[PDB]
């Protein structure tokens, strides 16, 4: 029967080839439900799909055009608080314990030190959340530094 | 003082159509959407049938029309003017009776207080002694009650208790009894509820007196 | 064109942003080299 | 300290030959010094030692006074108080002459007139007092006394001690025939937790009280469901009589229940259970 | 023979891989013979078979409903999946979810037992009562004769513990929790805030039971004064919308550091039934706060001179002590009190 199953592999492959006529469309994957998807085509329409599978609610996905299917002390302290937790995470947690704003007059070198440590260098809660979503993070106005 | 409840009454005793809207619903971010919504509401009510538009909370839009020296307040003023014009304008309405409720009738525009648009101006004062007695009877109904209770004392004791807080008195007396493992509330239970609802503020810096 | 999706070595699968109309994906073909065709500049998509 | 616990035995001996107030006074002074030094271990040991000395003595009208005073003294340490009350109750539970032991139980209650760190011991002492009172030919007031503990706020160690407290509240309420209170407490209880490993005597008892309450009220379908849960409990399924009695009660209460959709459904389920013993009586 | 048995093993493994591929093939079959529908929203229940449905970002049609559907379920505002060709209502779809409400509700990690709220046993009694008891076992209220309560204020100094106190009840009920930082409701538009509040309460009225916890009601909760600025009047309008919208199995918890600004109407017992006054821990409660945050001699010694404040100061005590025994805890509380002042 394995030969017949190989022939069915062949029919699956030709099915993929015919249904994958490359000139697709691109659409947002806005919304995501199940009893599926609710795509938003680039041409300002929104279309439900029962059958397309862990696509992000907001990912940009291809779709079928027709069926529509898818300071020595300061540097030492910063080096401590940044690097050492990252390496010896378990060491910090040994006892059962668990934002770091940086100050300095204009041009003191906070950005320079952050770059030297570098990772994300983002320059309000929306920006906060997105930056910590996308790992060292420096937030001028996972490892949090602000 | 039980005006939204009286509106809920109509809607369970009116044969006509009912359209309840919130005074803050008419406001919109886009220019002209508020006036468009007011026109849509009034036209729909006029066309459907004898209708009652309950614009609760009218003070969200109708306030005195001052110069307003800005954009958003002018849009609010346009909402108010559209409401005035639809209630009594060139194209007179028929069988579009309107009810609106507000907690502060002084701030409302003097044009939307004109016999012909608002010809009743009903007041809903805080319950008197007699209304307190009636409210207490109506609430303590459908409720097991102890024989030793004297609602007369609570009714007579002069306070500013409104209908909502009378309901709260009865409700929290009920919950106190439930926690006390008893379905028949005693006078101690009420006395507790009455104190906890009166909530007499104190510590008033005494030199004022 | 907006991206070449890395060209996936073979099968470049370019992305196009037909203005005021839509964005699509394309193989193009008929040109000399998938890379020297284009990276991020105007191009003429066939109709159908 | 070593000095403390080598000088305590001599005081114990002297009290044994008889020291009405000298031993008490010297121990009081030592306790004062230790408490000022903030010696909680010394405080606990001295308190337990003195209460034990009294208990070994006659202590009638003396141990209660000693404990009451020691508790009412300066701001004793809460841990020391907890240890003192624990040892006091452990000694109390093994005592006779109930009319006189009532004095010591009342003394424990008064010293625990209410304190966030004597809650569970107060609850146990109240339960013991209620049991003694109901045994003493009067439960009309023991039921009320037990009907004061806020065990849910107390939060005993496990879902055993306070659940037993509530079950005994139910027992006293039904003994005095206080069905509204019993039913409210039943609503307070959540039956799901009875699905555990050792929740067998607890569950049988709880369901028995619920069944008796519903028997008084007059319903029959709820009583059917209660016997159904009882029978499903494995332990009552461990003896011929032990389980056939439960099944017979289930069937008879099904029958007593008035005809209805639920009545018919329960009749069908009990008929299809197939374990009806084919007794020539109940099956037919 | 063992060789033939191994041949059988490899044959079975190959057939299992091909079974996985059969799953792939049925997936492909479904894809090929499936086509996407059109998302729209009903606008009017016309004659039993005719429904006026507006295709979002498009025109509005009159369409028919297929056999297997609940016309009663289909109501104005309900989402619908029309067919592409025949434009027939293939099946309904649940109401839209606002991005703000989605981030607000669907992402809410709450897991804290009542044991983790050391003090405030009484305030636990009142809260738990008002929120839970009407939800679970409402027959008590029915038998008594009182209507079930809706919401409570739960006001207190800055950190005596309100978010935790609401999180505990939310976790115990395991119902739909919806937490707001009310200071974020404010918007630079002229009513989008009222729209957001209305959408929040619609979310609640949809999936019920549901607990709506709004923090810092001080904002969006001020007394209405006659002639404020345009922003002030917008804030008053947002309050007013919340007040009116604020019906079934949607309990409510507020959290604030001030009851002075609160509108008398917003404080009305019909809107906020019980006004809880959780307060800075007293030594009695503070001791057990430290005990629970112990993640007794030392605890009593610390409570002796502890600077009880903000609630979180005791978690700070514990965490700093770990960051560094009786003396270590004592110096930790010394340091935290010195820093706080
Ligand atoms: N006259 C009354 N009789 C009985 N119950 C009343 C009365 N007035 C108020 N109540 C109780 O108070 C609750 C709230 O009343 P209602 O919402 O009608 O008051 P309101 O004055 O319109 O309030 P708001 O200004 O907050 O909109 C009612 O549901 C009822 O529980
Ligand atoms: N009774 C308490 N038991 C345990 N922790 C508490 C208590 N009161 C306050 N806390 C701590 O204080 C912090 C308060 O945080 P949160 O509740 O978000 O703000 P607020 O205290 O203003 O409600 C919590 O992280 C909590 O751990």
């Amino acid at each position: 029967e394995l030969q017949a199953m190989k022939d069915k592999i062949k029919e699956n492959s030709e099915k993929i080839k015919v249904n994958k006529t490359l000139p697709y469309l691109v659409s947002n994957v806005i919304e995501l439900l199940d009893v599926c998807a609710v795509i938003k085509t680039s041409t300002r329409q929104t279309y439900f799909l029962p059958v397309i599978e862990k696509l992000k609610p907001g990912d940009l996905v291809g779709v079928n055009k027709d069926s529509y299917l898818i300071l020595d002390k300061q540097i030492q302290e910063l080096v401590e608080a940044i690097v050492l937790p990252m390496n010896h995470k378990e060491k910090f947690e040994n006892l059962g314990i668990q934002g770091v704003l940086m100050y300095g007059p204009p041009g003191t070198g906070k950005t320079l030190l952050a770059r030297a440590c570098a990772f994300l260098k983002l320059a309000g809660a929306k920006l906060v959340r997105d930056a910590f979503a996308l790992s060292i993070i420096f937030i001028d106005e996972v490892k949090v530094i602000a | 003082c039980g005006k939204t409840m009286l509106a809920k009454a109509v809607a369970h005793h009116t044969t006509a159509a009912f359209i309840r809207v919130v005074g803050s619903e008419f406001v919109q971010k886009y220019l002209g959407e508020g006036p468009r919504m007011v026109r849509d509401v009034f036209r729909l009510a006029k066309e459907n049938a004898p209708a009652i538009i309950f614009i609760d909370e009218i003070d969200a839009i109708a306030t005195k029309r001052f110069d307003a020296q800005t954009g958003a307040d002018r849009e609010v003023q346009r909402i108010l003017l559209e409401l005035l014009n639809q209630m009594d304008g060139f194209d007179q309405n028929v069988n579009v009776k309107v009810i609106m409720a507000t907690n502060r009738a002084d701030t409302l525009d003097p044009a939307l207080l004109r016999p012909g648009r608002l010809d009743r101006k009903i007041e809903f004062p805080l319950p008197d002694r007699r209304q307190k007695r009636l409210i207490f009877s109506t609430i303590t109904s459908k409720m097991n009650l102890s024989e030793e209770v004297d609602l007369e004392d609570y009714v007579a004791r002069p306070d500013k208790i409104s209908g909502a807080d009378i309901n709260s008195i009865c409700q929290e007396s009920g919950m106190l009894a439930v926690r006390e493992n008893r379905y028949i509330v005693l006078a101690k239970d009420f006395e507790k509820a009455y104190k906890t609802v009166i909530k007499k503020d104190e510590q008033e810096h005494e030199f004022y007196k | 064109c907006t991206k070449i999706i890395n060209a996936d070595s073979e099968d470049p699968k370019y992305i196009i942003n037909v203005k005021q109309f839509a964005k699509f994906v394309v193989d193009l073909s008929d040109q000399v080299a998938p890379t020297d065709i284009e990276e991020g500049m105007r191009v003429g998509v066939d109709r159908n | 300290s070593a000095t403390v616990d080598q000088r305590l035995p001599e005081c114990a001996k002297l009290a044994k030959e008889g020291r009405l107030q000298e031993v008490i006074e010297t121990l009081l002074s030592l306790e004062k010094q230790t408490r000022t030094a903030s010696d909680m271990v010394s405080t606990s040991r001295i308190l337990v030692a003195v209460v034990k000395m009294c208990y070994e003595a006659k202590e009638w009208d003396l141990l209660n006074e000693n404990i009451m005073l020691l508790s009412k003294r300066r701001s004793q340490l809460k841990q020391a108080v907890a240890k003192m009350v624990q040892q006091c109750c452990t000694y109390v539970e093994e005592i006779t002459d109930l009319p006189i032991k009532l004095r010591l139980i009342d003394t424990l209650r008064m010293v625990t007139e209410g304190k966030i760190y004597v809650e569970i011991e107060r609850a146990r002492l109240t339960k013991t007092l209620a049991t003694i009172k109901e045994q003493n030919g009067d439960v009309k007031e023991a039921a009320s006394i037990l009907q004061e503990l806020q065990v849910e706020t107390y939060g005993s160690m496990e879902k055993k001690e306070r659940v037993e407290f509530i079950l005994e509240q139910m027992r006293l309420c039904l003994a005095v025939k206080d069905y509204i209170r019993t039913q409210i407490i039943s609503k307070k209880i959540n039956t799901k937790f009875f699905q555990e490993e050792n929740t067998e005597k607890l569950k049988l008892k709880y369901y028995n009280l619920m069944i008796q309450l519903d028997q008084h009220e007059g319903s029959y379908l709820s009583i059917c469901k209660h016997y159904r849960a009882i029978y499903d409990t494995p332990c009552i399924q461990a003896e011929s009589e032990k389980w056939q009695q439960a099944l017979k009660s289930v069937v008879l209460y099904v029958i007593l229940a008035p005809f209805d959709n639920e009545q018919s459904d329960l009749v069908h389920r009990i008929s299809g259970d197939k374990k009806l013993e084919e007794i020539p009586k109940y099956k037919d | 023979h063992k060789e033939i048995d191994g041949r059988l093993k490899e044959l079975r493994e190959q057939l299992k891989e091909l079974t996985k591929q059969y799953e792939k093939s049925e997936n492909d079959l479904k894809a090929l013979q499936s086509v996407g529908q059109i998302v729209g929203e009903v606008l009017k229940q016309l004659t039993e078979e005719k429904f006026i449905v507006k295709a979002t970002n498009g025109p509005r049609y009159v369409v028919g409903c297929r056999r297997q559907l609940d016309k009663s379920k289909l109501k104005p505002g309900t989402r619908v999946a029309l067919d592409m060709t025949t434009l027939t209502i293939m099946r309904y779809l649940p109401r839209e979810v606002d991005p703000l409400v989605y981030n607000m509700s669907h992402e809410d990690p709450g897991n804290v037992s009542y044991s983790e709220i050391g003090g405030l046993s009484e305030q636990i009694r009142e809260l738990r009562e008002v929120i839970e008891l009407p939800l679970t076992n409402p027959e008590l209220f029915q038998r008594v004769g009182i209507i079930p309560p809706k919401g409570c204020l739960l006001y207190g100094p800055p950190g005596t513990g309100k978010t935790l106190l609401a999180r505990a009840v939310a976790s115990q009920l395991d119902c739909n929790f919806l937490k707001v930082v009310s200071s974020s409701i404010v918007d630079k538009y002229i009513g989008e805030s009222a729209r957001l509040i209305r959408e929040m309460f619609n979310y609640a009225r949809d999936h019920q039971p549901c607990i709506i916890f709004m923090d810092e009601i001080d904002a969006i909760g001020g007394r209405r004064f006659s002639e404020g600025t345009s922003a002030d009047r917008e804030i008053q309008r947002t309050l007013m919308e919340l007040l009116n919208q604020m019906l079934h199995r949607v309990k409510m918890i507020m959290a604030t550091n001030r009851p002075d600004t609160l509108d008398p109407a917003l404080l009305r017992p019909g809107r906020l039934d019980r006004k809880i006054h959780i307060d800075l821990p007293n030594e009695q409660a503070r001791l057990d706060i430290l005990k629970i945050h112990a993640g007794e001699i030392d605890y009593e010694a610390i409570v002796k001179l502890s600077d009880g404040f903000n609630g979180a100061d005791l978690r700070n005590v514990c965490t700093e002590a770990g960051m560094f025994v009786q003396e270590d805890f004592m110096k930790a509380v010394r340091k935290v009190a010195d820093s706080k002042k």
